[PDB]
Order: C-alpha cells, then sequence, then structure tokens
RNA sequence: GCAAACCGGAUUAGAUACCCGGGUAGUCCACGCCCUAAACGAUGCGCGCUAGGUCUCUGGGUCUCCUGGGGGCCGAAGCUAACG
RNA sequence: AAACUCCUGAACCCGGGACGAAACCCCCGAGGAGGGGACUGACGGUACCGGGGUAAUAGCGCCGGCCAACUCCGUGCCAGCAGCCGCGGUAAUACGGAGGGCGCGAGCGUUACCCGGAUUCACUGGGCGUAAAGGGCGUGUAGGCGGCCUGGGGCGUCCCAUGUGAAA
C-alpha cells in the first residue's frame, strides 16, 4: 500500500449481499403456498415444517415455515415473508405472521401470543 | 407507572430496606425485620456472584428505585447532565436529588413518595407563588415551595409537619411550618445531602 | 542514496540508543544542526559535534543515560523512549495554531520546521506560528 | 476579479487560437501528498503571437468559440519544447496500449 | 489487609493411556485498593490451592502507579504478542471505563477515572500481561525531569 | 540407450498399476509456436545502521594479518502467535 | 400482597373564561407625527380560575451460553426451541405448562434496512517466511521521492487582518 500504492487505489468499501433476498425491503411479503416436505437440522433431530412457496408479490418460492406445531391454512393466507435461518434447511428463512387471513399462532400456547396469536386466554369464569 | 402495590415487598429485593412507604417502612419493618431478603420462593437459597455489568445494572436501578421513576426521563436527563460542561456524574447527581417529588419529601411535607407525588398531582403545592401539579418539577436556587392554603387547612398534611419537628433539613431546604412552606437554596450534593451509594459505579454501567 | 537521511539519523538514535553506545557517527546539514540544537536544548539528547571521519565532515552525537536502574538486568533508564519520522517523503504536513499536537496531554515534546527556522510544540505554541510538521519525540 | 493562471502554451496548430496546458496544486482531504494534473485552458491569441514552447500567462474571459474559453495575456519565455516533450511522450504513450 | 481479589480461571487438559488428566490454574490480582498492585499467574493440580496461590504470586510480581489524580499521566498504548491496549487520561465524569479484565485490575489499582480501549487479538492473558507493563511505564513531571533534565 | 499410449505375461478377489518381453510418440539436430511452471527464498528493487567467535571462492595490499564482495556454522540486541 | 381500616380528589357536572385584536378605516393636525371613536374570534364555553366531587385500565418479553432471573409433572431425536454453539436418542433450568422470579410499562416484542463495533478494505488504523496474499524474471515508459552549500522567484506552506460560512 505504501502510501503511493494507496493513493492510487482507495480499498473497496464493503458492498453487503444481505440475508433477505426477499427484495424491496420484503419482511412481511404475499405468501401464496403448496407442498409440505420435512427435512431435519443437520443429524440429530426430525420434524415437519411446512414450504410456503410464496411468490411473494413480486416472486419465486422459498421454504417459509412459521413458529411452531398446529398448522391451520388449506391454501393462500397470505404468509408474510420474515426473514431468520436456522439450524437446517439450507435457508429456512421468511416465516409466517400467524394470524392475518390464516394461522393465528395455535390453540395452546401460554407465552409468545404476541405472534403466536390468541389475543388473551382470559380465564373469565 | 411507579410499580405501585406490593412496593417494599420490593424493598427485600434489595436485600435493604428504605424510607419508601414512609411508617410502616422505617420503624420496625420495611417489610423488613420480619425478613430481609429478595423475596420469592427463591430468596435465602446460597447465592452466586453478579458480573460487573450486572451489579452496577443493579445500582442504577436501585438509584431508579429510590427516587420511583420510569428510567424515561431519567435516563434523558442524565445525557443531558453528560451536556452540562463539569463533571458528569456528580453534577448529575445533584441535579438528580432537584426533582420536587423527593425533594418535598425530604423538606418535610410528605411521608411517602407516593404521598408527595399523589399531592403535588392535585395542585396542593405551589412553589413561588405559581400552583401547578408537575412534581417532575427542577427548581432553582432561590424558590419558595409554599403550600395550598387549603392543604394547610388539611390534617394528615400537618400529621406529617408535627412529626418532624426536631429534624435538620439538608442545609439549605428551610422548613416553615409558621404557616406550612419551605425556602429553596443552593445545590448539595453526595457529600453533603448524601445516601448510601457508589454514583460512579452506575455511571460507569451506565454508558457503556 | 538516503533521500531520506534524517530517517537514517533517528533510526540511528534507535540503533545507538538500543545497543547503547557513548555516542552515534553520522553526516551534518544545516537542518540537522538546529535538530540537535533543540534536541539537546529541550535537555533530551547530550549532544552533537562538527567533527571529520575519512577528511569529510561528520556529526556524532553524545545520548543521554539517565540513573542506572536494576531489576533481573541494568540496562538503564533510556531518555530517548522513543522517536518518530513525521514529514516523510510523501506526507508534507503542515500545521500551526491548534493543530498543534499534545504528545501525553500536556507534556511530550515535537519539532516543527517553519519560515522561522526549527521550532518546539510548545514554543510554537507561544509564538503564534507555524509551517510544517517534521518530527517528534518522548 | 477575473481569475488567471500560470500555463504552458502547446498546439499552435490552429488559426488564430492556442491551446494552452496547465498544471494545478493541491494535497489530498484525508490522505496528505501534494498532486498536480492536466488542465488545459483555451488561449486566445490574436494573431498566433504566440506558439509552442513558449510560457505564458492565461486569462478567463467570455466564450469564444465552441468551449473555447479564456484569452492570453503576458508572455513569459521561450527556448522551451521541454514540457512540450514530456507531453506529447505521455499522449503517445496514451495511444500505445489497446484491446485489439 | 490489602484486597485478595480474582479474575478468572483455567481448565487445562491432555489424555493418556490412564485416561485424561486434567490441571487447572487460577488468574489472580493482589490491589492494596490503591496503589501497589500485582499480578499472580498460579498453575496447580487441585483449585482452591490455586486460587490463594496465585494470590500469593499476586504478592511476589508487584508493581505500582503514580496514581495522579484519581487517574494517570501522559496516554500510552501497550502490545505483547499480537494484543493491544490503549490509554489516555480522563478527569472524573468519565469514571473507569475498560473490558472486564482492565477495569478489575484498575480497581485493584484504585483508578477512578481513565480512558482505555483494546485493539488486536482478544486474549485474557497477554492482555493482562500487556496491563503490566504497561502498569510499570506510567511516568511523572518528576520522571520526564530525570530524563529531560540531563545526567 | 530410453519411454508414455499400446500388447500379452506375472502377481492379485480384481491388476486399465509395481515386478516382465517388446514397442511407438518423442527424447536429439533446424527454424517456429508454445509463453506454461512447487519459474522455490513459499521472502520486490535500493541505502543504511546494530555482537562477533569460525571454515571458505575470488580480488588486492609483502601477507600470522588487513581488507572488497560471495558460498556456510553459530547465535548479541531486536522481530514472530509459536516454529523460526 | 390482599383483605380491613384513615386518606386525598382522576374521570364526571355547576359558576366564570381567555390570550391571540389593534390595526386597516373614521375624526383631529394636511391624508405627514401623535392622540382619540371602532368592525374584527373560526379555533371552542377550549388551556385555565372557583365548587361538589368518586379509589377508579395493566398489560408484554426473557428464566442454557453471550445475560440478571430456576424450582415442578409433562416431551422422549417423536412434538417443539432456534441471532451464533446447540436442547429432546424417557432422571430436558434451553420444547409445553404451572409457580415464583427477572426487564418494561401505554407500552412490550418480532422482522426489513445504515453504521460504531469491525484495527474486518486498516487516513489516526493493516498485511503477503507456513494463516487470503511478492509479478515468471529481466527491463525501462508515464508517475512519484530526490545527496552538500550560496543566492534568486515565493506557486504549495504558516500565521495575522479581513468577506462568507444564511435561518433552523
Amino acid at each position: 500500500p505504501t502510501i503511493n500504492q494507496l493513493v492510487r487505489k482507495g480499498r473497496e468499501k464493503v458492498r453487503k449481499k444481505s440475508k433477505v433476498p426477499a427484495l424491496k425491503g420484503a419482511p412481511f411479503r404475499r405468501g401464496v403456498c403448496t407442498v409440505v416436505r420435512t427435512v431435519t437440522p443437520k443429524k440429530p433431530n426430525s420434524a415437519l415444517r411446512k414450504v410456503a412457496k410464496v411468490r411473494l408479490t413480486s416472486g419465486y418460492e422459498v421454504t417459509a415455515y412459521i413458529p411452531g406445531e398446529g398448522h391451520n391454512l388449506q391454501e393462500h393466507s397470505v404468509v408474510l415473508i420474515r426473514g431468520g435461518r436456522v439450524k437446517d434447511l439450507p435457508g429456512v428463512r421468511y416465516h409466517i405472521v400467524r394470524g392475518v387471513y390464516d394461522a393465528a399462532g395455535v390453540k395452546d400456547r401460554k407465552k409468545s401470543r404476541s405472534k403466536y396469536g390468541t389475543k388473551k386466554p382470559k380465564e373469565a369464569a | 407507572g411507579r410499580y405501585i402495590g406490593p412496593v417494599c415487598r420490593l424493598c427485600r429485593r434489595e436485600g435493604v430496606k428504605l424510607y419508601l412507604k414512609g411508617e410502616r417502612c422505617y420503624s420496625p419493618k420495611c417489610a423488613m425485620e420480619r425478613r430481609p431478603y429478595p423475596p420469592g420462593q427463591h430468596g435465602q437459597k446460597r447465592a452466586r456472584r453478579p458480573s460487573d455489568y450486572a451489579v452496577r445494572l443493579r445500582e442504577k436501578q436501585k438509584l431508579r428505585r429510590i427516587y420511583g421513576i420510569s428510567e424515561r426521563q431519567f435516563r434523558n436527563l442524565f445525557e443531558e447532565a453528560s451536556k452540562k460542561k463539569g463533571v458528569t456524574g456528580s453534577v448529575f447527581l445533584g441535579l438528580l436529588e432537584s426533582r420536587l417529588d423527593n425533594v418535598v419529601y425530604r423538606l418535610g411535607f410528605a411521608v411517602s413518595r407516593r404521598q408527595a407525588r399523589q399531592l403535588v398531582r392535585h395542585g396542593h403545592i405551589t412553589v413561588n407563588g405559581r400552583r401547578v401539579d408537575l412534581p417532575s418539577y427542577r427548581v432553582r436556587p432561590g424558590d419558595e415551595i409554599a403550600v395550598a392554603e387549603k392543604s394547610r387547612n388539611l390534617e394528615l398534611i400537618r400529621q406529617n409537619l408535627e412529626a418532624m419537628k426536631g429534624r435538620k433539613v439538608g442545609p439549605w431546604l428551610s422548613l416553615d411550618v409558621e404557616g406550612m412552606k419551605g425556602k429553596f437554596l443552593r445545590l448539595p450534593d453526595r457529600e453533603d445531602l448524601a445516601l448510601p451509594v457508589n454514583e460512579q459505579l452506575v455511571i460507569e454501567f451506565y454508558s457503556r | 542514496m538516503l533521500t531520506d537521511p534524517i530517517a537514517d539519523m533517528l533510526t540511528r538514535i534507535r540503533n545507538a540508543t538500543r545497543v547503547y553506545k557513548e555516542s552515534t557517527d553520522v553526516p551534518a546539514s544545516r537542518f540537522k544542526e538546529e535538530i540537535l540544537r533543540i534536541l539537546a536544548r529541550e535537555g533530551f539528547i547530550k549532544g552533537y559535534e562538527r567533527v571529520d571521519v575519512d577528511g569529510k565532515p561528520y556529526l556524532r552525537v553524545y545520548l543521554k543515560y539517565g540513573p542506572r536502574r536494576q531489576g533481573p538486568d541494568p540496562r538503564p533508564e533510556q531518555v530517548i523512549h522513543h522517536i518518530r519520522r513525521i514529514s516523510k517523503p510523501g506526507r508534507r504536513v503542515y500545521v500551526g495554531v491548534k493543530e498543534i499536537p499534545r504528545v501525553r496531554r500536556g507534556l511530550g515534546i515535537a519539532i516543527l520546521s517553519t519560515s522561522k527556522g526549527v521550532l518546539t510544540d510548545r514554543e510554537a505554541r507561544k509564538l503564534g506560528v507555524g509551517g510544517e510538521l517534521i518530527c517528534e519525540v518522548w | 476579479p477575473k481569475k488567471v493562471l500560470t500555463g504552458v502554451v502547446v498546439s499552435d496548430k490552429m488559426q488564430k487560437t492556442v491551446t494552452v496546458l496547465v498544471e494545478r496544486q493541491f494535497p489530498h482531504p484525508l490522505y496528505g501528498k501534494v498532486i498536480k494534473r492536466s488542465k488545459k485552458y483555451l488561449a486566445h491569441d490574436p494573431e498566433e503571437k504566440y506558439k509552442l514552447g513558449d510560457v505564458v500567462e492565461i486569462i478567463e474571459s467570455r466564450p469564444i468559440s465552441k468551449r473555447k474559453r479564456f484569452r492570453v495575456l503576458r508572455l513569459v519565455e521561450s527556448g522551451r519544447m521541454d514540457l512540450v516533450e514530456k507531453y506529447l511522450i505521455r499522449r503517445q504513450n496514451y495511444e500505445s496500449l489497446s484491446k485489439r | 489487609d490489602f484486597e485478595e481479589k480474582m479474575i478468572l480461571i483455567r481448565r487445562t487438559a491432555r489424555m493418556q493411556a490412564g485416561g485424561r488428566r486434567f490441571r487447572f490454574g487460577a488468574l489472580v490480582v493482589v490491589g492494596d485498593r490503591q496503589g501497589r498492585v500485582g499480578l499472580g499467574f498460579g498453575k496447580a493440580p487441585e483449585v482452591p490451592l490455586a486460587v490463594q496461590k496465585a494470590g500469593y504470586y499476586a504478592r511476589r510480581n508487584m508493581v505500582e502507579v503514580p496514581l495522579q489524580n484519581g487517574t494517570i499521566p501522559h496516554e500510552i498504548e501497550v502490545e505483547f504478542g499480537a494484543s493491544k491496549i490503549v490509554l489516555k487520561p480522563a478527569a472524573p465524569g468519565t469514571g473507569v471505563i475498560a473490558g472486564a479484565v482492565p477495569r478489575a485490575i484498575l480497581e485493584l489499582a484504585g483508578v477512578t477515572d481513565i480512558l482505555t480501549k483494546e485493539l488486536g487479538s482478544r486474549n485474557p492473558i497477554n492482555i493482562a500481561y500487556a496491563t503490566m507493563e504497561a502498569l510499570r511505564q506510567l511516568r511523572t513531571k518528576a520522571d520526564v525531569e530525570r530524563l529531560r533534565k540531563g545526567e
């Protein structure tokens, strides 16, 4: 780099590739869906996890899962692509609202209702 | 807001008792003496060790506790104190007590924090002539925290008065039980009107 | 070739002050006269001269050796903590007013080259003048 | 205040017009070291009373031709062609690198 | 009578046709709260052994510093290996601010306010050693004079 | 002389390989194209300063030595995360 | 903590109620100064002053490591957790729930996006003997850096004086 080699060039900034090729800032994008599959986190697991094929309101399939056990959809749902890789499904990424036009957490959870649906369990009686 | 409820149940939370709920929190129990240690089933096991960041944090939270406030306004005015070109932390301490709720508390007219705030809110207090409601009110050297004319004609206020006559003011805020009033002066500090804490610890965890 | 002979000089400061040698042998120039002038003046170096070796005008600088320290090995504490070549044949750095460095935020010491010859940090500070930055020491 | 600059006259190859090549100074914002670059201002010589090598002073004016701004004041010196030499040498070396 | 204070420990291990025998270590610093500080690298089979013994090796590898105005003099930087620590004095209204271990030893030193950053390799040990020698290189105007006045 | 590729042979569960009998490309000469390479110091060119104890190619000075550049052993200070 | 007690008066109604509005114009001196008569309020009987005044919404996230908070059945590489290492291959503080607990509070979380960190495009602030990385070596072109003194120009430079650097 020695003063001169420095003066001539100017060391390329950074340029990021981002972890969400959902494009046009889509941490909420359409999700139309189909298929189901299963796979496994690397080696020691086994489960299910859907595959929401989306098409966004722009394009393309991806693998969209949800929170957890207990689905609700049949098709459509407008599942809003979210965005987070976990220890498998080479990509994982872009989970689902759970609420919108389908899903809504499940029916039995006492915590993450802030996205696992269920307004207020409210003992009521 | 201001927690409210099982208040000095949280006095054993610190592990330390405080002039918080006033009466039932000084004399023979802050809910203490009966039992002093962090509440819940887990209180007297055989504790471990809080990391530096954690204990310093603890100290900060204790500060927001004795003053009884959301760390909102608190933290904001802290960096506001960093703006003032003097030694940030200490200057901050003076300008920290300066809030009229617990100011009027240690000035006398209040037994507990909850009290002081409740009262000032209801327009029960008038500094330098103007009757207001704002308890989050800092005061300049030379004011006059007078009390309302019907608030002098109230009772538990007199109780607070006479249950005090024999206490040296924080060497600046004179108590006028002649017609219920308080004369405001100067700026003390952690050496003048101190309290059992270390300030620059809080300061050191504060901004990382 | 040494288009930067000053660099060679302070280089031999590192060398000779490390190897601890009574005084080092080097060439001469008016600049370096002014240099060791201030260098010795601000109580840093011990000496300099205008002698000759092999019939050529050579400069030789003494060094300042403080109290003989001990520990697991003598190593007398050297006044030359460290020097540094600033206006490198490339960075013709220029400076005047609050453009003055600090070096050790208070103490330290530096040297500069203005139309008023070779000055120092606190000196040119009082002066209210400036020029070009050349070297530093502590 | 009409700004002027000391420039080196080149290209007599034109009628009543010469093109001055100049080189200006500046350090570097955030690196340091001074710099000296190409900028060729347009030298307005009414009867080609100036030519190659002869360095002169150049003067900013009003648009006189297609892009031709600037003009010419006092001459500086002759016996030149050395700077010019370096210049066109660089030119040929421009036209010495290819993608064919 | 000082202030016996720790830093961290180490779980050293290796295997053989007799098992996979470990070995343990303790990182301790003896500090009189404010003044003379001392680092202690204790290496031993059992844990509390290494604890107290690294405490006493701290009681052996001593130093102090010009505790100048609840802070330090000049402003400096020190590298050991490929790890380096950064230093500049700060008046009150700044406090002791650095990484875990740095602030730790600085409390074993009695510091009140000091700018200190860390750069390069980020390994506890080398950092601590760098600390110790950097401590040994803190001067005053006095120490300035012995050198800058002549002999 | 030689040897890919190639053939059988031998060996092996298998032998598109070692061990075998052959045998060409080619190895070589001409000019020309390759324009490659662990083109190896895994270490750009130039000047300097900081211990020498010891063999050695050459150059000189009438010479146990001094000395001007190289081929190595060692290791002072210093550098490397460590080897170095 | 509650319950129980003594307590003030949110919200709620009653009496009043703004500022923001003195111009312009008219009369006067001249239609110039000054003074004097005066339309002029949507906002909205609202900020607020007085009275009577009643105890009256609390919710979110974490509880393996980075992090401060762990006790209990269930779950058995199955159902799930998932920022990074990983947790269940039936004694799971990491998955469900329960309790207590920790952060916060009209706020609490989750995701998208720039940066400090990150000295990880290294100017303060980098590396290329084995960790990314020295050209196949020669070679010289533009380019950059220029051994010792005397003076000359004083473009770059330095300080000093001034214009600007608007407001926010």
